[PDB]
């Protein structure tokens, strides 16, 4: 019997800052126990200061990104070159996903950018289209390894202030772009160590009012 | 006989040009756009005194930020309004936002030329579509059965249109207030109407960013009519 | 399928097929509607060219769309059955989905929408029928009376007439009907309706039908003798 | 293209009439006269065959009277071929109703259905209307004995006595004169034949130029019988009533 | 999931948890399981996250179209039946939904309909839906009265979700409260269970089983 | 849904300083039966692209016809068909990739793994993979089936990352490919000694080599191997 | 849903139907009315798969109410039952069949006789003096076989119905939260509020 | 006369009158100009208003990052045809990862307009289009007629009084073709060309509409104070 | 699960001297639960008799269908349908549902009105005609009926004797089947009279 789904591995991570947003992902692509590519880009600039990644089955992932990029193009045609806001892009992606409810895109989608007040934004989707705005989200194979670390080091969960002993929580001070990139790099280094499908390279896309910048870092190739 | 989608020797579609003549027979409708809002007004024109005039619905809501006035074969407008409301709500569902006034107008105009031997004939009604959005602010459009739409600072359609348009030519400036625009619609409607203008045979409406689209009460319009009479008698 | 555009514009901006459908209404027997303070009455003309008729089984002019709404008409009889059927189906559909019966305005809007659709659809002609739709909204005591016509336009009326010699009976109603004080009782409302028909009918025997509709699905059709008593009282007052 | 050749069968005249319906009615006025008379204890159906021949096999012939079911029958006036299309449709509708509700179809419901089909041909489809007028004679337990008529317009009405086809004006006057409400079947038989005998365009009314039928409760106890008269039985009733 | 809603003197109380799971993995603790359909209508979410979100968001578009067409607020009965009729068309295809449609109108009064992807549509005074529904029912049924103050009713709803959050492994995160009245719904905050549990334990003298 | 019947094994490929190399053996297997010994599985498109196909052979022949038809269609109303508007490797790949994903989405896949090798207009090396699932990826070395497990390791020792491409000559690259084909013949039970090789260089163009054989094989050490453990004779 | 009963006496038809609605492990409601009025003198109770039951009942209700308006006439219980059977007999060979069993209790105003029809989801119709769907009949038919008399009064019918419900409450494992009882006679349909 | 009732009828001299009547609609439309060099291609369009209160009808439509057109005639018909181009440009990008050639775009428009001239019931398109674009063979300018005829040109103009601008370009042919790597000077030549078609009215800030595409220049449209520089 | 044995029931038919007989039980059940004891399985259209066993919803549906078809036949033909012709009509009607069949076991019985010749026939669920001289059997106790008929039957039995033979065949076959019984009916059919007799039998 033919099986229309496959698993290309990989892992992605989105973090929203005060006036910026990042969307990261490793560059490794796999089937079973073989490496297909050590550098296959997974996070994409889709225009309108929006970055996107659809992690899981790469065929469905590429198809979806392709169709959303297309949606942005037609949004400009149909509505007088209006900028597609991050919240509008999110709702549009829900309908793309649910459109194939009974034969789903087998992916975990994440988009990142800035909202209409200029503040950082990250949205997260399941395969059949449910979505929610979040301050922090990891997706894909090593999502279970990374999320707990982010609950602790981004939202200061289970952390309190010395001397008070559990009475006063640690205050939720904001994180700079340099501070976030440090947490992203450590998250992927740690994930690479304990997950076989994560490695080779790390590509981060940073989004600010000025535009979309890229940074690349080597990861362990074993 | 002859085709429904036939061109005339001058390069115009016979049926479209004929539908425009039906619109000239319709009751007057006026729209004025300002920096403080857009005003829409119509002539009700009841055929008999026994006809309950408040049931005459020639000003209609499309969304909270878009209103619409009609003139001509008003029965034809019902399916156009239904499409407009569906388009407005559908876009909000797909994109989690209000739809641009121009994009709504364009969607309505796409129906216009879907006729042949689809529907059997063009629409016999013209629409004034007024609204607001964050990109282009307060806007007023004129949608025809040809499929063409023009934006306007001010516009009049119906039987007293060319007389009203000439009046709007002189009166409109870029610093008009909303109160000034309301009175200006009432003034011009009173000028072109057969019967004497009152709160029962004429209807006002506006669209603002704050309050959205509102059809005016008969008590509210009556005061604006009384305010008009006094200021004309003042000089 | 037959796709021919039968309803089309003319150089002077008229759709003749829709206008000729109104001429079929002009030919039809007269129908009248009058709403009082707590009731609505529908009067209808029966042409007496047809005797040896079986009045038990002959299709009546006033039709119940639901238990609280009625519909009378003027024009082609066969065409009216199609509108009545569609209306009756939509009434049950509304109850099924919204869990509430139709408002008189909604039912009218539906029937008017059907009529309009037949003015710009291929291969079909317009309905040669104008209707009077009357009743009371659910849990509401305010009377409702609406009119429709082939073009598809509709509106509410304090009182209205359609059909042959409707110009005359509308003239009568315009001077006799006061808005500030409408017919307070059932008697007064029926009397005014019979009076208006007597301006046109001929004989007051089996030529006048009357149907009274009251709030909360209270609909009844008057008999020959009951109507004949109204006919008797009107003329005896007139002899003065 | 094809528009050039379209007659446009479903349009209004400037006076608000349907051309094709009016012209179809003109066709029907030349057809053989058919009469229906309703009595307290039954219904009569009488009809005149059109200029026959001596070489026409009469005992196996049927052009006027048709059976829709055991309770309902029709008299035809117009194009026989058109009528048979409708008759078979009506026979099917009656069987659909019986299968659905397990009860015989009420007369009016069957009449309304056929009449609605005729209406459709006047409003849409671009086809010519059926050139047929029916007299329905039937019985059900709601309204009892009933007489209806339908015409190409799709309009139908109920009657105590009625005629269709040729010379209806003359025929209807004669029926209006002699008909009374307390009348019986045997009397109604005589009235139907006497009316045809006076309105006929033929020199004399004979057994070979007629079709006759009765719907009686004259069946053993509470039930209804249809009788389509045989040639010899029409000959006998002509002698009995004193026409030959 | 644990979601509840109940009628009382001061209108309707709606309370939900925040947890979403994929197997044993906790996918999200910050899920918005109450949908703001309009200023007068709320919908609860249980079962499939996507099915519930998509169709309850869609649901608001149908209602908005109703009041545009009819110039009148849609009834809770008509509202719930639009959803139930829709899912009935998809019956068999594998939709997974357990929902309450809650609102208040002049003609109906405070009304709650349970709507279900099997097609089940039920009017009622009290409903609890989700994997932790049984836990919430215990607290509600023993403490429910018609004559409750808005303050006391809000707490009962909050406490019932807390009960289920504790025991049910697939419920937790935080509690979202809503109060539905004559003049619409009113949001009553996000309450983290990590802080709410210890607060309730201390003040109420409950959960003596657990050590603190 | 189907099952593959007549099948083709590994296709291997890599990049080098001025272009790309690709290779595949000439066998069409029918299960364990090595049925057809003269099957060409590298199919050139123009003078700048070579498409290597593995998997079901009937589906390969269908794809071959689609490509043949693609060249014909591109020439229609195209005065620059042999110049600026000629078919690029990137165009040919994206077309196939579209078809493969569409067919998997109708639950009726083309049972293949495909590698499109070529050189673009601007001289850039093109090498990308696509299969029955519509999955796509690019890498300095690409291989299908058994090649993925055995060839890639060897080829990655020559070009391990992007920066190793300019440092790799055509002679070094062809040597690595030919060696990999020998290793596959040692170790793949559905491979043959005969194979085809294709080079696409930005300077010297397309070179297509047929009827190549695996040579310089080591077997002499077999004579010393006796029994399965304890046996001495 | 679970238990639905019916009994035809001298001058009326009595239908009894459980109040519980159980979805899985919990009883979501204990006051559910598993019946719809098809016409003034015809009542239909129902039980089967969730959703399908109400959807089917209201669909039938709408169709009969449409007939009533069109003809200004109430169909006989026999005619309504035949319509319902055909809809189910059509349904059983559909893509997704209606999984619903019904009892139709009506008073025929023409014959002045009460009538009870039992129809299952396959479209299997039978006229009976007393009937039941599901596991209900396994307990109740033995009692009715003993006590029923055709000429029982309505009060005697209710007592015999109480004896049936008592037995069900004793021997059935599922708590069905009692029954809603409705009487159908010459004067129409009414509900017994205390049972 | 007797042979102009529909599009399915030739006249005795072999003419299609319905197509010719559609061609007339273009002549009634407002003037628009198109010209190109080797590096850039430019569209200049005179927009028309209903009155002083009204806006000026838009004339230029974008089809892709590298292609677009200007219209003259029935605006809705231009919307239908430009929508078709958008789809075809898009099909080429999604399927073949290939920017659609301007010449092949003209071929597709030609074949779409043709079907409407040979079948009963339908009608010809009532609009003329000027398509500009930059593809793998450099800058291009096309002229579309609803008869189906499409023509590649260095420069051209369509609409009312378009003959004046067409003559100017015919003189300036040798000059403006050489304007390489200078967008502003190529627009100046386009603005000076359309000026030869003006009578009574002149080019104001909300009257003029310009669009450009080139080597390192995506298809962009200029309106309002952005064209005050060229007045 | 098996559609042909959910409800249960039997039908048997026989020929005699210038006569035919057809008989059936009265049970309708839901597997083990006995629901009705008044479910007759023999219907007639004019002088042609049809007995149907199997799934009860189909028994009812087919009866209504053959009433529909025989009524239209009579209106067009102007005569009652004969047993030979009706047999062909049943076969046609069943085979048109070849791959979605009615789960039934029909049995035709009657005397041809012109020739006077006695006629019986049986069918499978999809149309195949069994036209026996002696007897036909159908239902959940068909095996039992085959055994009874094969031993009790002799040719050229007089009407009143044929009644005893067919009655004893049905009764004793039904008493060896769990899903048959609960009453029984026997039709004796002569050229112009038909007698219907209800049999007293054990009610378990
Ligand atoms: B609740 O448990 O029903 C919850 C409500 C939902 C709206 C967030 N559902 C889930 O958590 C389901 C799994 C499930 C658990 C228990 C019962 C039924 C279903 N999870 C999801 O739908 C889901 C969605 N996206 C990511 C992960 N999980
Ligand atoms: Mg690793």
């Amino acid at each position: 019997q033919f099986n229309p789904y496959g698993d290309n591995g990989g892992t992605i991570l989105g973090i929203a800052g005060e006036d910026f947003a990042v969307l990261a992902g490793d560059t490794r692509n796999i089937t079973d126990y073989s490496i297909n590519s050590r550098y296959e880009p997974k996070v994409f600039d889709c225009g309108d200061n929006i970055v996107m990644s659809a992690n899981g089955f790469a065929a469905d992932g590429d198809a979806l990104v392709k169709r959303f990029k297309n949606s942005v193009k037609w949004y400009h045609f149909d509505h007088n070159d209006k900028k597609l806001s991050i919240n509008s892009a999110a709702r549009n992606i829900q309908h793309l996903l649910y459109g194939k409810r009974f034969f789903p895109y087998y992916v975990h989608t994440i988009i990142a950018g800035l909202d209409e007040d200029g503040k950082g934004a990250v949205y997260s989707f399941d395969p059949v289209g449910s979505y929610e705005r979040e301050q922090c989200r990891a997706g894909g194979a090593a999502a279970s390894l990374i999320m707990p670390f982010l609950d602790n080091q981004v939202n200061f969960k289970n952390q309190y202030e010395p001397g008070t002993n559990g009475k006063v929580k640690k205050p939720l001070k904001y994180l700079s772009v340099e501070e976030v990139i440090k947490l992203v790099r450590d998250s992927f280094t740690s994930a690479t160590e304990r997950h076989i499908q994560v490695g080779d390279g790390l590509e981060i896309l940073i989004v600010t009012k000025d535009g979309v910048r890229k940074e690349f870092y080597e990861l362990k190739r074993d | 006989d002859r085709g429904v989608s036939t061109f005339s020797p001058e390069g115009r579609l016979f049926q479209v040009e004929y539908s425009l003549e039906a619109i000239k027979l319709g009751s007057t409708a006026i729209g004025i756009a300002t920096k403080e809002g857009v005003v829409l007004g119509v002539e009700k024109r009841a055929t008999s005194p026994l006809l309950e005039s408040d049931s005459i619905e020639k000003i209609v809501e499309i969304d909270r930020h878009i209103g619409c006035a009609m003139s001509g074969l008003t029965a034809d407008a019902r399916s156009m309004i239904e499409h407009a409301r569906t388009a407005a709500v559908t876009h909000n569902l797909y994109y989690d936002e209000d739809i641009n006034v121009e994009s709504l107008t364009q969607s309505v105009c796409d129906l216009a030329l879907r006729f042949g031997e689809l529907m059997s004939r063009p629409f016999g009604v013209a629409l004034l579509i007024a609204g607001h959005d964050a990109d282009d602010g307060y806007q007023l459009f004129h949608a025809e059965p040809s499929g063409t739409f023009y934006r306007y600072n001010a516009k009049a359609i119906g039987s007293g249109s060319e007389g009203a348009q000439a009046e709007l030519l002189n009166e409109w400036h870029s610093s008009l207030t909303l109160k000034e625009a309301e009175l200006l619609v009432l003034k011009i409607l009173k000028q072109v109407m057969e019967e004497k203008l009152d709160e029962n045979n004429a209807q006002l409406s506006c669209i603002t960013k704050q309050d959205g689209f509102k059809i005016y009460d008969n008590e509210k319009t009556a005061e604006l009519i009384k305010e008009l009479k006094e200021k004309e008698a003042a000089e | 399928g037959y796709d021919r555009a039968l309803s089309i514009f003319s150089p002077d901006g008229h759709i003749f097929q829709v206008e000729y459908a109104l001429e079929a209404v002009k030919r039809g027997t007269c129908a009248v509607g009058v709403k009082g303070k707590n009731c609505v009455v529908l009067g209808c003309e029966r042409r007496s060219t047809l005797k040896l008729q079986d009045t038990r089984i002959t299709p009546s002019k006033v039709s119940k769309i639901d238990s609280h709404v009625v519909l009378s008409f003027s024009g082609l009889n066969a065409d009216s059955r199609i509108l009545i059927e569609k209306a009756r189906v939509e009434a049950q559909s509304h109850r099924l989905t919204l869990e509430d019966p139709v408002t008189v305005e909604y039912l009218t809007r539906y029937v008017a929408g059907v009529q309009q659709r037949y003015t710009q659809s291929g291969g079909v002609r317009p309905f040669g029928v104008s209707t009077l739709i009357a009743g009371f909204d659910p849990r509401d005591d305010e009377p409702k009376l609406y009119q429709t016509e082939p073009s598809g336009i509709y509106s509410s009326w304090s009182a209205q007439t359609i059909g042959r010699n409707s110009k005359t009976v509308r003239e009568f109603l315009e001077k006799n009907y006061d808005r500030k004080e409408p017919p307070a009782t059932v008697e007064e409302c029926v009397k005014l309706t019979v009076r208006s028909l007597l301006e046109v009918v001929q004989t007051g025997a089996k030529n006048i039908e009357i149907t009274v509709v009251k709030p909360d699905s209270d609909i009844v059709a008057l008999s020959s003798e009951e109507i004949n008593q109204y006919v008797t009282q009107i003329e005896q007052e007139k002899q003065e | 293209g094809s528009r050039r050749y379209d007659s446009r069968t479903t349009i209004f005249s400037p006076e608000g009439r349907l051309y094709q319906v009016e012209y179809a009615l003109e066709s029907i006025s030349h057809a053989g006269t058919a009469i229906g008379i309703m009595a307290s204890d039954g219904i009569v159906l009488a009809a005149e065959r059109k200029v026959t021949s001596t070489l026409l096999e009469q005992d196996t012939s049927t052009e006027k009277l048709y059976k829709l079911n055991d309770k309902i029958a029709v008299a035809v006036a117009g194009l026989t071929a058109d009528a048979e299309i409708l008759i078979n449709t009506a026979r099917i509708h009656a069987q659909n109703y019986l299968k659905t509700y397990n009860e015989d179809i009420p007369v009016e419901i069957l009449v309304r259905r056929l009449s609605d089909i005729k209406q459709g041909y006047t409003q849409h489809g671009g086809l010519r209307p059926f050139g047929v007028s029916f007299i329905y004679a039937g019985y059900d337990d709601r309204y009892g004995y009933q007489l209806y008529t339908s015409n190409p317009s799709g309009n139908y009405t109920g009657w105590k006595a009625i005629s269709v086809g040729a010379n209806t004006s003359a025929a209807q006057t004669l029926l209006q004169m002699d008909y009374k409400d307390d009348m019986k079947v045997d009397d109604a038989i005589e009235l139907a034949l006497k009316t045809l005998s006076k309105t006929t365009d033929s020199s004399a009314l004979t057994y070979d130029r007629l079709e006759f039928a009765t719907i009686r409760k004259g069946a053993n106890d509470g039930e209804v019988y249809q009788k389509i008269f045989k040639p010899q039985e029409i000959k006998d009733i002509l002698v009995k009533t004193g026409i030959t | 999931t644990t979601t509840l809603a109940f009628r009382f003197q001061g209108g309707i109380i709606v309370a939900v948890d925040s947890r979403a799971t994929a197997g044993n993995w906790v996918a999200s603790q910050t899920v918005k399981k109450v949908i703001e359909i309009n200023p007068f209508l709320l919908g609860t979410m249980a079962g499939g996250a996507a099915d519930c979100q998509f169709w309850e968001t869609w649901l608001g578009s149908q209602f908005r179209l109703h009041e545009l067409r009819e110039k009148e607020r849609i009834s809770v009965a008509a509202a719930s039946k639009i959803l139930s009729n829709l899912v009935y068309q998809y019956k068999g295809a594998g939709l997974s939904m357990g929902t309450m449609i809650c609102g208040y109108t002049r003609k109906e009064g405070p009304t709650i309909y349970y709507v279900d992807s099997d097609g089940t549509r039920l009017k009622g005074d009290i409903f609890c839906v989700g994997s932790g529904q049984t836990f919430a029912y215990g607290v509600l049924d023993s403490n429910y009265k018609w004559d409750l103050s808005v303050e006391d009713a809000l707490y009962l709803g909050k406490r019932s979700i807390l009960a289920a959050a504790h025991r049910d492994a697939y419920s937790g995160g935080s509690v979202n409260l809503y109060h539905v009245t004559e003049d619409g719904w009113i949001y009553h905050g996000n309450h983290d269970v990590g802080e709410l549990f210890w607060k309730v334990k201390e003040e109420e003298g409950s959960f003596n089983n657990v050590i603190g | 849904t189907q099952q593959p019947i007549v099948t083709g094994t590994s296709v291997i490929s890599m990049k080098y300083d001025n272009g790309v190399i690709i290779a595949a053996d000439n066998l069409g297997s029918y299960g364990s039966l090595l049925r057809f010994n003269g099957v060409e599985r590298l199919i050139p498109v123009g003078d700048n692209t070579v498409v290597g196909i593995s998997g079901d052979i009937s589906d390969m022949q269908h794809i071959e016809r689609l490509l043949k038809d693609l060249v014909t269609e591109n020439a229609y109303d195209n005065p620059l068909a042999d110049a600026e508007e000629a078919l690029e490797p990137s165009y040919i790949f994206e077309y196939l990739a579209t078809v493969m994903y569409q067919r998997r989405s109708k639950m009726n896949p083309l049972w293949n793994a495909i590698i499109v090798a070529g050189v673009q207009s601007n001289g850039d090396q093109f090498l990308r993979y696509v299969n029955l699932l519509g999955v796509t990826y690019s890498s300095p070395t690409l291989a299908t089936g058994f090649g993925a497990h055995m060839a890639n390791p060897l080829l990655r020792k020559v070009v391990d990352r992007e920066s190793d491409i300019p440092k790799t000559t055509v002679q070094v690259a062809e040597e690595a490919i030919v060696n990999a084909m020998r290793v596959l013949y040692y170790r793949d039970a559905r491979s043959s000694r005969n194979f085809s090789l294709a080079i696409i260089d930005k300077n010297t163009g397309l070179t297509f080599k047929k009827n190549l054989q695996v040579e310089n094989m080591k077997w002499d050490f077999a004579k010393d191997i006796k029994g399965y453990g304890t046996q001495k004779i | 849903m679970d238990i639905i009963l019916g009994i035809r006496v001298q001058d009326s038809v009595i239908l009894a139907s459980s109040k519980a609605v159980t979805r899985g492990i919990s009883v979501l409601k204990d006051s559910d009315d598993k019946t719809r009025q098809l016409s003034p003198h015809t009542l239909m109770s129902f039980a089967g798969e969730a959703g399908d039951t109400v959807q089917f009942a209201e669909y039938i209700q709408a169709n009969i109410q449409l007939y009533s308006i069109r003809e200004d006439y109430e169909l006989s219980p026999q005619a309504v039952s035949s319509f319902v059977r055909q809809e189910l007999a059509k349904s059983i060979r559909s893509r997704r069949p209606y999984q619903v069993n019904v009892l139709i209790g009506g008073y025929d105003k023409k014959k002045n006789k009460p009538e009870l029809y039992q129809i299952d989801y396959l479209g299997t119709k039978v006229e009976l003096p007393y009937g039941a769907h599901g596991y209900s009949g396994f307990y109740t038919f033995s009692l009715l076989d003993h006590h029923y008399r055709p000429d029982m009064t309505t009060e005697e019918g209710l007592d015999l119905l109480k004896l049936c419900v008592q037995e069900l409450e004793k021997r059935m494992p599922m708590d069905f939260k009692g029954v809603i009882v409705k009487i159908v006679d010459k004067d129409g349909i009414r509900q017994v509020d205390d049972f | 006369n007797n042979y102009d009732g529909d599009t399915v009828t030739f006249s005795p001299t072999g003419r299609l009158f319905q197509v010719e009547y559609a061609l007339e609609a273009i002549k009634q439309g407002s003037v628009t100009v198109g010209l190109r060099s080797n590096t850039h291609a430019v569209l200049v369009a005179l927009k028309r208003n209903a009155d002083e209160l009204s806006s000026y009808q838009k004339k230029i439509i974008k089809c892709d990052e590298h292609m677009g057109l200007s219209l003259a005639g029935l605006a809705p018909d231009a919307r239908v045809l430009s929508n078709y181009l958008r789809q075809q440009c898009n099909y080429s990008s999604l399927v073949f990862n290939r920017k659609l050639a301007v010449e092949r775009a003209g071929h597709l428009l030609c074949d779409k307009a043709q079907k409407n001239t040979q079948s009963y019931g339908g009608r010809p398109y009532g609009v003329g289009l000027l398509i500009i674009g930059y593809d793998k063979s450099g800058a291009h300018l096309l002229e579309f007629q609803p008869s189906g005829n499409v023509t590649e040109l260095y420069g051209t103009a369509i609409g009312a009084r378009s003959q004046g601008a067409k003559t100017y370009l015919e003189r300036t042919l040798d000059t403006f073709i050489k304007i390489d790597g200078n967008p502003d000077e190529l627009i100046k030549a386009g603005v000076e060309a359309i000026s030869q078609s003006l009578r009574d009215e002149s080019l104001t800030v909300d009257n003029l509409s310009i669009a450009i595409v080139g080597k390192d220049t995506p298809f962009t449209i200029y309106d309002g104070e952005a064209v005050a520089k060229y007045i | 699960s098996d559609p042909s044995s959910i409800n249960g029931g039997i039908v048997v038919a026989m020929t005699g001297k210038d006569c035919v007989a057809i008989a059936c039980d009265l049970r309708l059940g839901s597997q083990s639960l006995g629901v009705s004891n008044k479910f007759e399985k023999i219907f007639h259209y004019g002088h042609v008799f049809l007995g149907i066993t199997g799934l009860a919803t189909d028994v009812t549906t087919l009866n209504e269908m053959f009433r529909y078809k025989t009524n239209l036949y009579k209106l067009k033909e102007e005569r009652a349908i004969e047993p030979e012709t009706f047999t062909q009509l049943v076969s046609s009607s069943l085979y048109e549902r070849r791959f979605g069949p009615y789960f039934v076991g029909p049995v035709v019985a009657g005397i041809n009105s012109k020739s006077g010749k006695p006629f019986i026939a049986g069918f499978d669920l999809i149309g195949c005609i069994d036209e026996a001289k002696d007897f036909i059997v159908s239902g959940t106790a068909s095996d039992q009926l085959f055994g009874m008929c094969e031993s009790l039957y002799e040719p050229n039995l007089e009407p009143e004797d044929l009644f005893e033979t067919i009655s004893q065949a049905l009764l004793n076959a039904a008493d060896r089947d769990a899903l048959s019984g609960w009453g029984a009916v026997v039709y004796i059919i002569k050229k112009d009279e038909v007698v219907k007799r209800y049999l007293k039998m054990r009610q378990d």
